[PDB]
């Protein structure tokens, strides 16, 4: 709860600045299993365009365009690159519940009144509230973009997914 | 026109004999009324035929 | 007892020309395979959009064969049998 | 398909199998591997 | 005291001549009762010429046949003491039900879930029983497997009866779609199946059972074939003639097992041909995945326990002869893995036995496929097949194996010991 | 007196709740939409027209076919080494053999070898698993470190005397990855951590476990085994120690392509670690079920 | 699943008894002897390692 509202909040902020708008998550037993969302330190996203360029560059190429260098003294664009990568991803806040739950319970007993259409009630093992943010080039969303959702934990393994807008707002927005 | 499909779902695919015309079975023109609707599953017969059986088989209760 | 060759550098191991041969056709087929594993991945998830679309365009003919019928249903009544309102 | 080897003359193997490594090879058992792996392969647009 | 009817099943189960048809009639009927209720009157004269032609219980190897047959053939056809067996093993069943869970503790849920499932892993959902034909009413945890991907609501298909329905008829050798009849079976019923399968079955028969496929999609068009099963209206010319009429693999399975001289072989034939309009699919197996009850999560949440289960399959006693060219051997489980069996059925798992005469045991020690052998992750593991080879066949037998299903679950532990067990 | 914005959050709660996929289907995680939340009062547009689609799906294909194509440039460099060389390859791992045996079956085995391997390609496997070290900011300046303090002259006898010591350039344990294919039971072992070492007696390589114990694939006729070593030298190696050798050869990608996929991660600070650079640990935080939750 | 099964028995290859396996037929008087190889496993009554 508390991170999608304060999240929601902190983009208003800055939705002028950064043109994402605010988008909450919540995961469960099948993306990630018991240890690992009790463990997990970081999540992070990075936006791509519909023709596969990342959102920490301009859109007119860069120059890790190359190919790769097999160099040794250079490894590929050894520090630049890496800088640059880490540039093109962005930090999301998150939350994890320890405990089993019914969702609409969990919420109810919150403050909100979820008012969903009917008694679709879902249970699960555990809960992580994450929310990410996703990109408007101009005040629009293109439907091909692709968000991708990156999970770390304290040993510096990750877990790196990706999914493309139009599932997401298959007709949430259509018929808005 | 119809009378390749037609032959082709009776005495190629269907393998059934001769004598077995659609006179002697209604049920046999009301299923090549829908066989010859998808050109498809022609190499497995076996699948028309248990379908053809099995349409028969109910065809034929009591009840 | 039993008897071996200790490991060296300048030892080497000749392959007999039937093998080579049949090493480069498979190294032949396989470059004119086109069966590479990325496009057994992406046909995988091609099958899975296609019946998702399939299935959705499945119930909208339903819906409008269904609208139709009714249609048509309510005309022969009000042909037939007109009934109140 | 033979071998070729710097030494020309052989050493009697000796000490446990955990301190040098050798290929132990019975030709049954190669034989009975290979034909194995042949079935084993086959067997696993 | 049901002893005699426990010897019965017990002279029935491990007979070498066990009757080769209720194989096909078991992968025929699913269970389904339109199914059965079609063949009431065929099964009646069955079960009635084979016990006076053989001393022995037919039909018993599959659960569904005997409940069936309990149920709805109780109305008439048979000697009142042949139902009163197959009432008394359906009474074994309850029986042992009875004492699995904790009558006396086990008032009120925990968790949205009964008290008794925590109790015991037979009143509980997530142990499924080796031969399934219908998906259970609840499916909470339960992840099923067919292909790779646990099937998501999409992939699994009602079959329809009576209409017609070649898609699926291809579909027969496909395996990620499932095709299910519309009738998730119950709770109850899915404890009484597992009793069934679990408790009763190894017990009986020292785990010398197994399962096997049938190839329907060939075996049923050339079974029936010939004109007598297409034409039919809305005769008794001469045997020889009905039997070239009927085909000699039909003469070899049904010639004096359902045939009397009020249905002669061609009234038997065609009689038995009325079933197969619902035809049904190939075999399958199955996988479930389902972490435990929320009690036993403390230790481990990571466990997702993996079981594997047979769907349109049949549970066999002896090797078939007529239906060799048409059969597939399954071992799946460490009961219903006989080795006997298998090695009749194929050459190749033959060859395995051969050169391997040490693993001609029954203990549960045969090799299974790699695929289902996930012991660690099983329900069962091997302590059951070692009681299974040594346990003698008694009603004692069966009801402690359901002792043995016992769970370890805190809270399973309290209500035992209140008990004062 | 003010409304609160949390209050008319709460209270005008949420309706809206579906389950969503990744692209691949292998994940499904549920999206929350709140009707208090600024994307209702911003009014802006939406467009989903196929050509979108169909570029970012090429894009997709290109992001899949990163790793893919390194297995299938090594695969290519193997079978191109294997004609260049005439087939008949050295001993290059040290075990002892038998001129009397049918070295053919082997011969037939390392081809089910490779071939079984070539399926079962994979993100995890010892080529991606030595690349990513390498994309590290710290290789660069490592590499670069190690060739220049390699291609150093002997000292002049003043150094050696005098000053801070001379030292030698590479440890005496070299550190490897591995992928390991069995064909008797069809199976390949790829996520492989592997410690290797090159023998003073003859320059051939002797293998370790990760605990100091040897290896038992030279041994075995059922057993291949592909070598990469962290300057991406490359190996593949049937049994008796014999091995087909090359560069890793990555000239088939564009830096972004690899790089953006396979960067390996840094940590920025978060409660539990010392703001000293890189200093030892205590036991992680945290946040567990098994206990009463804290404040 | 179903029809590969024959192909894993055509490999004439015995496999390893897994240490459950093999526990169980340590008779009960001489399941705490040195002679019993698998005792260190056996470290939890409800768990197996």
């Amino acid at each position: 709860m508390e991170t999608h509202l304060y999240s929601d909040l902190a983009f208003e902020a800055r939705f002028a600045d950064d043109e994402q708008l605010p988008l909450h998550l919540v995961l469960d037993q099948e993306v990630l299993s018991n240890e690992e969302a009790e463990t997990l330190r970081y999540v992070y996203y990075r936006n791509v365009d519909s023709a596969g360029r990342s959102t920490g560059r301009a859109p007119g190429g860069d120059e890790d365009d190359a190919p790769a260098s097999d160099d040794a003294e250079d490894a590929v664009g050894g520090d630049r690159a890496f800088d640059r990568e880490r540039r093109t991803w962005q930090r999301a806040c998150f939350r994890v519940l320890p405990r089993p739950l019914e969702l609409l319970d969990y919420l109810r007993q919150s403050g909100l009144t979820v008012t969903l259409e009917k008694e679709q009630r879902v249970r699960m093992f555990y809960a992580v509230f994450t929310t990410l943010g996703l990109r408007c080039p101009d005040n629009r969303l293109s439907g091909a973009q692709t968000l991708h959702l990156r999970l770390v934990w304290p040993d510096g393994s990750y877990r790196d997914w990706e999914f493309l807008a139009r599932d997401l707002l298959r007709e949430e927005m259509e018929a808005n | 026109k119809r009378d390749e499909k037609h032959r082709h779902v009776v005495n190629v695919v269907l393998e059934l004999p001769t004598e077995i015309s659609e006179a002697t079975h209604p049920v046999l023109a009301t299923m090549l009324s829908k066989y010859t609707r998808m050109s498809s599953l022609f190499n497995d017969k076996c699948a028309f035929k248990l379908d053809l059986l099995r349409m028969v088989a109910v065809s034929r209760t009591r009840r | 007892v039993a008897v071996f060759f200790e490991p060296h550098e300048e030892n080497v191991l000749r392959c007999p020309e039937r093998v080579l041969r049949r090493l480069l056709e498979d190294a032949a087929v396989t470059m004119r395979g086109g069966g590479w594993r990325e496009d057994v991945l992406m046909d995988r998830v091609r099958k899975r959009y296609l019946r998702q679309e399939l299935r959705d365009l499945g119930h909208r003919v339903q819906t409008y064969c269904e609208d139709l019928e009714g249609r048509v249903s309510e005309a022969e009544a009000l042909l037939n049998q007109q009934c109140e309102l | 398909s033979l071998l070729h080897t710097f030494w020309r003359l052989p050493v009697a193997v000796f000490f446990e199998p955990h301190e040098e490594n050798v290929l132990r090879c019975p030709e049954r058992v190669l034989r009975r591997l290979l034909e194995d792996a042949a079935v084993t392969m086959r067997g696993g647009d | 005291d049901y002893e005699e009817t426990l010897r019965l099943f017990k002279t029935t189960v491990t007979s070498p001549n066990y009757p080769e048809l209720c194989y096909l009639v078991d992968v025929l009927v699913h269970g389904n009762v339109d199914a059965f209720l079609l063949i009431r009157t065929f099964v009646a004269r069955c079960i009635v010429n084979m016990f006076h032609t053989r001393q022995l219980l037919v039909f018993a190897h599959s659960y569904a046949l005997v409940t069936l047959i309990a149920e709805h053939l109780a109305d008439g056809a048979l000697p009142p003491q042949l139902l009163f067996h197959y009432r008394n093993l359906v009474a074994v069943l309850r029986l042992v039900t009875r004492i699995s869970a904790l009558p006396g503790l086990n008032n009120g849920q925990l968790a949205e879930e009964p008290l008794s499932a925590y109790v015991n892993a037979l009143h509980d959902h997530r142990l499924w029983p080796p031969f399934v034909t219908h998906l259970p009413r609840n499916m909470e945890g339960v992840q099923v497997v067919a292909d790779r991907q646990p099937l998501n609501p999409a992939n699994i298909e009602a079959r329809h009866h009576g209409v017609s329905d070649v898609p699926r008829l291809g579909a027969m050798d496909a395996d990620e779609p499932l095709f299910v009849d519309d009738y998730r079976a119950t709770d109850d019923e899915w404890t009484l199946q597992k009793v069934f399968y679990l408790c009763l079955m190894p017990a009986m028969t020292n785990n010398r059972a197994c399962g096997l496929g049938l190839n329907l999609k060939t075996l049923l068009v050339d079974l029936f074939y010939r004109p007598a099963f297409l034409l039919m209206p809305a005769p008794e010319d001469s045997i020889a003639a009905q039997r070239q009429a009927v085909g000699e693999m039909l003469t070899e399975l049904v010639e004096d097992v359902a045939t009397d001289a009020h249905t002669p072989l061609l009234q038997a034939c065609r009689e038995l041909f009325l079933a197969v309009q619902f035809v049904g699919e190939h075999v399958k197996v199955l996988e479930v995945r389902a972490p435990l009850d929320h009690a036993q999560r403390q230790g481990l949440p990571d466990f997702i326990s993996r079981q594997h289960v047979l769907y349109n399959g049949c549970c066999v006693v002896t090797a078939p002869k007529t239906l060799i060219e048409y059969s597939l051997p399954v071992p799946f489980h460490r009961f219903y893995s006989n080795p006997t069996i298998c090695a009749a059925l194929s050459d190749d798992i033959k060859r395995y036995v051969t050169e391997f005469p040490h693993y001609h045991r029954h203990d549960g020690g045969f090799p299974l496929p790699t695929a289902f052998a996930h012991e660690y992750h099983n329900w069962l593991r091997s302590p059951f097949s070692r009681y299974s080879a040594t346990c003698p066949n008694v009603l004692h037998s069966v009801m402690t194996l359901a002792a043995m299903l016992y769970k370890i679950s805190p809270v399973s532990l309290v209500l035992q010991t209140k008990a004062h067990i | 007196d003010e409304v609160a914005r949390t209050d008319e959050w709460k209270g005008a709660g949420v309706s809206r709740l579906r389950e969503v996929w990744d692209v691949q289907h292998r994940v499904r995680l549920r999206v929350l939409w709140y009707v208090n939340s600024f994307w209702r009062s911003r009014e802006l547009s939406y467009d989903d027209h196929e050509v979108e689609l169909y570029r970012a799906l090429d894009a997709y294909r290109a992001r899949i076919a990163v790793e893919y194509v390194l297995i299938r440039a090594v695969r290519d460099e193997i079978y191109a080494v294997l004609r260049r060389d005439g087939g008949a390859l050295p001993q290059r791992f040290a075990c002892h053999v038998s001129r009397n045996m049918s070295w053919r079956v082997v011969w037939e085995l390392c081809r089910h070898a490779l071939a079984l391997w070539m399926d079962w390609a994979d993100v995890r496997s010892c080529i991606i698993k030595a690349l990513t070290p390498r994309l590290s900011r710290g290789a660069a300046a490592a590499a670069q470190r190690a060739r220049r303090q390699r291609e150093r002259s002997a000292p002049k006898p003043q150094e050696l005397l005098f000053g801070p010591r001379n030292e030698s350039g590479p440890p005496a344990e070299q550190t490897w990855y591995a992928d390991v294919v069995r064909c008797v039971r069809a199976q390949v072992d790829l996520g492989v951590e592997v410690r290797a070492a090159r023998c003073p007696r003859t320059g051939l390589w002797i293998v370790r476990d990760r605990r100091g114990r040897l290896r038992r694939w030279l041994s075995q006729p059922e057993v291949c085994v592909l070598y990469v070593t962290p300057d991406l030298d490359f190996y593949w190696v049937l049994p008796g120690g014999f091995a087909v050798s090359s560069r890793v050869t990555l000239h088939g990608l564009a830096q972004r392509a690899l790089r953006d996929r396979f960067q390996n991660f840094e940590a920025v600070l978060a409660r539990g670690m010392h703001v000293e650079a890189g200093r030892q640990e205590p036991e992680t935080p945290r946040v567990s079920g098994r206990r009463l939750p804290f404040d | 699943a179903a029809r590969r099964i024959p192909h894993f028995y055509r490999v004439r290859r015995e496999v390893p008894r897994t240490v459950n396996e093999m526990k169980q037929d340590f008779v009960v008087t001489d399941f705490y002897k040195v002679g019993n190889i698998t005792l260190y496993t056996e470290l939890h009554p409800f768990f197996d390692f």
